[PDB]
């Protein structure tokens, strides 16, 4: 278990969400979108949802896990939408 | 169609915009209407035959008394500020210079003083108080009844003082017989007798120009400088610093009393007459009054002069005025 | 440290001496201070209940004028009568109007005390009772002159008393009769003990709660601060009966008691009973102006009457009696005569209002509300000139008000008149006639609005005339207050 | 020219009405039905309006004049229906 | 007779002496005077521009305390917070939870100065300051105290600051911030010249008409009252930024300022923004927040620190940016997570408020307006529970306020992250970053609620627990104002 | 779903229906809710430091502070009520005495000795409105900082008397140096070292428990035995009746502290310990008090005597509390 902080795109506050070390990047915008679309945001459905480091803008590949990203607790991520 | 008005219709233009006591003492009286029918009933009643020869044929004669104002433009809001004021210092005088144990400090002989010239006041006070209440009602304008209104509230006032002073004394000099000889020596002792004449007769002076001469013009002054300003001094000098300050914090209503009084005998010289009509009147009670101070402040020590200074003291009142 | 009021209040009343430069009949005169036979030391014994003293006062009363002074700012802005139920706009032009100068008028019935009573007591309590009189003056013509930019009906609140209109006169007749022409023992007891203490005390109180329930805060505290001096010098009439009673003159008191209330009464029912009855929304109406009397009024006066040892007065039945008619007759004689008043009238006759009618007068809509319904139908087609009248209302010599009474199936209008030294009186009720016949001498060469039209004293001699003879004009002459809505539910 | 006050029946308070010293009280009752008749009181067609003296009641014929009827400036009148 | 005040007033602060049984540094402690190197002498120019004399003030100020009360023993049967709307109970119940004990702290804030200020004026000043909070703190408990039977909600007026909801917590972070852990010469610039000076003064005068619209006489009283004694303590600050800039620090003053104003400007967008455009019924809205604070605000900052010789705060241009986001961040941000504040947060997003909004704010329905879309929707198509939250936002470690901004087309919320000693704060923006940096050791380990609920500090360690947490509980747990009532206008 | 509650929660449930006193006044303060972090930022900030000392570890303990209760129940409200009348009083006391020219009738001996003894004492008036005001923002519980309050409001208040006074005698006597020469005789005047060093060193007495004690049980009784007492007594017997009866006007403020610093004694003593940690401050000051009492008093005419009854009328203040 690890927290990240999620700023979902069109969104309008960044929240607290709980991941798991072991997570892929495209889990990890499972479990923000869950706090986010169907609340504040509409889905996307022809696009896809990317991870990357709200501070310098790294973007992870949607197969990275939690562990491999090298992520500060509590490190902020933005959860935006690609194809 | 009648369009609304920037003030009440009887002030409608004038333009230094009114102010409070305008609005709220001015042509309040109605018996003036019809000086014929004063009132709305027989015109033969006893009280429509009073009026129309106590007010209305009144020799001190003026086109429109409703313009008189009260130099001081007292209400009614505003004389219980002013007082509340002025009865929180004297309370206040009472209770702290009583913790000091100021009246147990006074001799046996100002004691005596006191019974005889001080407290008997009470008599010689309430009069007055009725002697203003009579002017309030007889006077042709609110706003001349006001000023005898509020100097009626003053007189219950130093009325009230003195009793209550009374009480303080004869808790502390209970053999003196404080509050309890005050009607006697009111009623038969000759320092006393010269101002009982001269206000139980200027209390059936029933004309409201006389009342007001009478009673504001040369009763007061002469009582003012008998009883507040020679017996404060001397009680002053005699150790009792209470009746000092008391009669002097009083000195201060009679000074307002005073300003109005001016204020309507400068408005009564606008007209041909009437100071000559003052005169006369003066002439007439000005010999009771100086009986008064004779008979009261020659039995105070220092006599002669007390007689000298409140005699010149209240004719100076009046001198002021013309 | 002080003393306590209770060891030195005394000394305050212990001013009575015996005069010697000059008679007492002299100091005290028999007509203004009605002393009648009975002495100083007998009069010595009049102890007021309610006791206070000078710093005590401007004290308290400082502190009242404070409050009022300062709610009416902060509400000032917020304009409410702008928006108020012309009901009430109407029920507050008329109370300023009727009272304002009345009420600076009663400093001086105070003064008539405070200067000719023998009771040393009486004389400072009226004193206080002067400055009171003085506020209720002072206050109740500042809190209207907030709004003379809003309509001339306002000036109306100082100007009123100085004019000739009817109910102007009514309202003269009332105090000169009562306060400002009787001899001291007589003012306490007729303007203090029957109309204060009986009356305006009571009244005020509803009048306060009606002011809060229109959503009228600056008048609400304005009415029931000026109540609470009532108190203060209404008490004064109390202790002079008792000593009245106490020594020969029963019969005296009582006479003036029943003169002071009867007359009370009719004024009470044409500045009082309409509004409760129909100026106040029927959804605001806790009680009829009946069961108002009938609560705290009439029951007051009976434990009142029976304490000091009096009777009830000889015409007490028929007063209870009357109280199911006369506030009716006075109400639709001012709305008819519309026009020569100077505040708007509430009809206050729709459906609902005639049902809720209907039922705190069981018979209402068979006799008053016959009238009704003919001013009705000609409202509602379009005949609107037959509302308003053509002529003058007969108006009774003593009340000087229009006698009226139950119309429709139980009609029963009466007229008392009397004729005496050559010259036909009317009066409204039998009390009222006899007011004038156990004193003719006070009422006799007073000649009411009739009279004066009937005499040439109104000119031009038309009803145009007499409303410039009474100094209205278009802008304070009222009108329907609710600007006939009511009638549009008859169509 | 003579004034009377008019007491109509069914009306609820009692009015100046002006007449004349030759009117009959016919005239008379005409001249008051105007200050009340279709202003609060309903019309009664299948009736007759006579005047009676309301101090003592007495009644007077339809054809009496008012200088025959020795009434006191100001009398009241009562205007009832009858047949 | 008596003197002029002009006459005597110097002498009444011409207190200062050198000490000589104890060192000057002893009786004036730097961390408490904060005199920053400058002499007495030096400090002995201050000079305040409103004067007042202790007579004058309990004189003053007991006249004000006798309106204020009277007016609400006037009204308070009226019970008009029962009827009036619920945006308007909301504003209340939010005004004193979170102002009322931060009222009365600012009373030891005055305490702070009238001890330790070198400057005799600031002194006495601060001690007539000392009272003035004193007066807010009671009448601003005194007042809501008259509707603890109403709902509990009301209790929190006392509660609140005693509780750690996250609004608390944010409250109490500002004010301990700049008034209670500040040397005096801080506290007055910080906190009178800054904050009340340049914030709350207006703002309450804003407040006073706004109660006055509503109807709450009561509260407009009381509002306006409380806000004529700003003026006397909130000059303080002027005259010791003056001292400042004309010794050596104008950078320490400068620096103060900026701090001061931007922590302000945080609370004030979640505190003061959200209610004017917000709760306030659109119907009463003579401008919106933006407006307001452009108006009143910030022309008055810019004038102020020109003349006294400062420069507009670097963030200047980011602020004004800010007025068209910040606060409809904080609304939405309070309204979604409404259950964990103690009023009832009004949605206020119905077709014509959103008009409004996007009049007031062009581009508002392409930003904010969607998020609300989705929230409406949902309630529409009753699915409630995906309005309410199942997590907690991003506390700002700063200011203590969820971290928000722009969300729709313009997406642009940014975090301004820091990394400082083996701990990663997170900042609602870069002067409150700043803050932290100026001054680390000031709140390097604090910890914000986030921080608590992931250090295990609250247990359960889950929404529940977090409410239990904050003291909250059915009844004072906020929900939607109007209970959903815009709804039904989308269906 | 929590129901509303009778009063405030923490008053909730004692009955005897709360005061508008405690309505206001009770547990206020909120730094006291965390000991070891009293403010919403760094725990390690001075101020943190300062109030983890000076409040907290205050040898002077008791369980629950809040339960203190101020025995003339004073809120802001009925203080200026209070006040306001004493100083309607106090202001008539002024503008009357002046009136009538009461500095005019003191003599120059008189006068000096005022130089000397009464208007320097703005500054030791002040130094106690400094101390007073400490005591406010140290102390564990809002009932006991709004005693503070008031009190501090009242030192600024004698203090204000005296500069107003200083004008008054400057005016009358300008060659004395009144106004302009004061801080030297503060500073400089052997009768004065005594009290300015007992207050400028009990003003760094930072302990809330110390700092009370010190100012409230000590210096206080003395500077108000020292200088209303004593001073005023000598100016009643010189002539100078203001003096005399303002110094009474303020002991009046001076007994209404007693009052209050009783009580919180009174309370202190419920507790083991405390008596022994309050007489151990006393027994500390006492020596520093007694001599100011020296050199200030052996300095007035009559002088061992005044240092006679103020050191055992201030002692008696104590004495009667344990
Ligand atoms: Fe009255
Ligand atoms: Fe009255
Ligand atoms: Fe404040
Ligand atoms: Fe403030």
């Amino acid at each position: 278990t690890f927290p990240i902080m999620s700023n979902f795109e069109r969104d309008f506050v960044i929240q607290l969400v709980p991941v798991d070390t072991e997570d892929t990047m495209d889990q990890v915008a499972e479990k923000c979108a869950y706090h986010s679309i169907n609340r504040r945001v509409h889905p996307q459905p022809e696009k896809i949802l990317r991870v990357r480091r709200h501070e310098d803008g790294t973007l992870f590949p949607r197969g990275m896990i939690v562990s491999d990203a090298g992520l500060r607790p509590t490190e902020t991520l933005d959860i935006i939408f690609m194809d | 169609a009648l369009k609304p008005l920037k003030t009440w219709s009887h002030l409608a233009g004038n333009r230094r915009r009114p102010s409070e006591y305008e609005v709220v003492s001015t042509n309040l009286h109605y018996f003036t209407d019809n000086p014929e029918r004063p009132w709305e009933l027989d015109s033969n009643l006893p009280m429509q035959t009073w009026y129309k020869k106590y007010c209305f044929d009144s020799p001190l004669k003026h086109d429109d008394w409703n313009a008189f104002r009260d130099p001081d433009q007292l209400v009614y809001r505003t004389y219980n500020l002013l007082q509340d004021g002025q009865e929180s210092y004297v309370q206040g005088l009472f209770d702290q210079l009583n913790d000091r144990g100021h009246d147990q400090m006074l001799t046996r002989e100002w004691v005596e003083t006191l019974a005889r010239f001080y407290t008997p006041a009470r008599y010689l006070f309430h009069a007055l108080q009725m002697g203003s209440v009579y002017i309030h009602q007889i006077a042709p304008a609110s706003t001349i009844t006001n000023c005898a209104t509020y100097e009626t509230a003053d007189h219950l006032r130093w009325l009230t003082h003195t009793a209550y002073r009374t009480r303080e004394l004869a808790n502390c000099y209970p053999d003196v017989g404080f509050g309890k000889r005050e009607r006697d020596v009111w009623e038969n002792d000759p320092a006393w007798q010269g101002f009982r004449e001269l206000i139980e007769k200027a209390l059936i002076a029933w004309d409201w120009g006389e009342a007001f001469t009478a009673i504001n013009l040369v009763t007061k002054p002469a009582v003012e400088e008998a009883l507040l300003q020679q017996l404060g001094s001397l009680a002053q000098s005699e150790g009792d610093t209470l009746l000092g300050l008391l009669a002097q914090a009083q000195k201060r209503d009679a000074e307002r009393h005073r300003r109005w009084s001016s204020a309507l005998v400068k408005m009564a010289l606008e007209k041909e007459g009437n100071r000559e009509v003052l005169q006369k009147w003066v002439a007439k009670w000005e010999p009771l009054a100086d009986k008064a101070i004779e008979a009261y402040c020659s039995a105070l020590p220092d006599g002669e002069n007390a007689i000298v200074e409140a005699k010149s003291a209240s004719r100076y009142v009046r001198q002021m005025m013309g | 440290s002080m003393l306590k009021r209770e060891d030195w209040y005394d000394l305050t009343r212990t001013t009575n001496w015996t005069p010697k430069y000059v008679t007492e009949n002299e100091l005290f005169p028999e007509e203004m201070s009605g002393a009648r036979g009975i002495s100083m030391e007998a009069w010595e014994k009049y102890d007021e209940p309610y006791k206070i003293t000078y710093p005590e006062y401007v004290s308290i009363q400082r502190e009242k004028d404070s409050g009022a002074y300062s709610i009416k700012a902060a509400l000032e802005r917020d304009g409410f009568v702008d928006r108020a139920d012309p009901g009430w706009v109407s029920t507050m032009q008329l109370h300023f109007g009727a009272i304002a100068l009345e009420e600076y008028a009663a400093s001086t019935a105070e003064a008539r005390m405070a200067r000719f009573a023998k009771a040393p007591g009486n004389r400072n309590m009226a004193t206080f009772g002067m400055m009171d009189e003085n506020r209720h003056g002072q206050i109740q013509l500042y809190f209207p002159y907030a709004n003379v930019k809003r309509s001339r009906k306002w000036d109306w609140a100082h100007k009123a008393i100085h004019t000739n209109e009817w109910a102007a006169i009514a309202a003269r007749s009332f105090f000169d009769d009562m306060m400002m022409t009787r001899d001291s023992v007589a003012v306490s007891i007729m303007l203090t003990f029957a109309f204060e203490t009986g009356f305006s005390n009571m009244q005020f109180l509803g009048l306060a709660a009606d002011a809060a329930e229109a959503g009228d805060h600056t008048f609400a505290s304005l009415i029931s601060s000026i109540q609470t001096d009532e108190s203060r010098h209404a008490q004064q009439g109390g202790p002079s009966l008792k000593i009245l009673v106490e020594n020969g003159k029963k019969d005296e008191a009582q006479q003036m008691v029943d003169v002071a209330i009867w007359r009370s009464w009719k004024l009470f029912s044409v500045l009082t009973g309409p509004i409760m009855d129909y100026y106040t929304p029927l959804e605001s109406r806790n009680q009829s102006f009946k069961e108002f009397m009938l609560e705290w009024i009439v029951a007051q006066f009976e434990r009142q009457l029976l304490d000091l040892g009096l009777d009830k007065p000889w015409y007490w039945d028929q007063f209870m009696q009357d109280l199911d008619e006369t506030h009716h007759g006075m109400h639709l004689g001012v709305w008819y005569w519309r026009p020569t008043v100077w505040w708007d009238p509430a009809a206050g006759v729709s459906p609902e209002e005639r049902e809720w009618l209907e039922e705190k007068y069981p018979g209402w809509n068979d006799t008053w509300g016959q009238c009704w319904d003919v001013i009705t139908d000609n409202l509602v087609n379009g005949k609107p000139e037959l509302t308003v009248p053509e002529t003058l209302p007969t108006i009774c010599n003593m009340c000087n008000l229009p006698i009226a009474h139950t119309p429709g199936n139980k009609w029963n209008v009466k007229d008392y008149q009397l004729e005496y030294e050559g010259r036909l009186y009317h009066f409204g009720s039998e009390a009222d006639r006899w007011c004038f016949q156990i004193d003719p001498e006070r009422y006799e060469n007073h000649t009411n609005l009739v009279d004066r039209f009937l005499k040439g004293e109104i000119q031009p001699a038309d009803l145009a005339g007499a409303l410039m003879y009474m100094s209205l004009e278009p802008g304070v002459m009222g009108d329907d207050a609710h600007d006939y809505e009511w009638v549009k539910a008859y169509q």
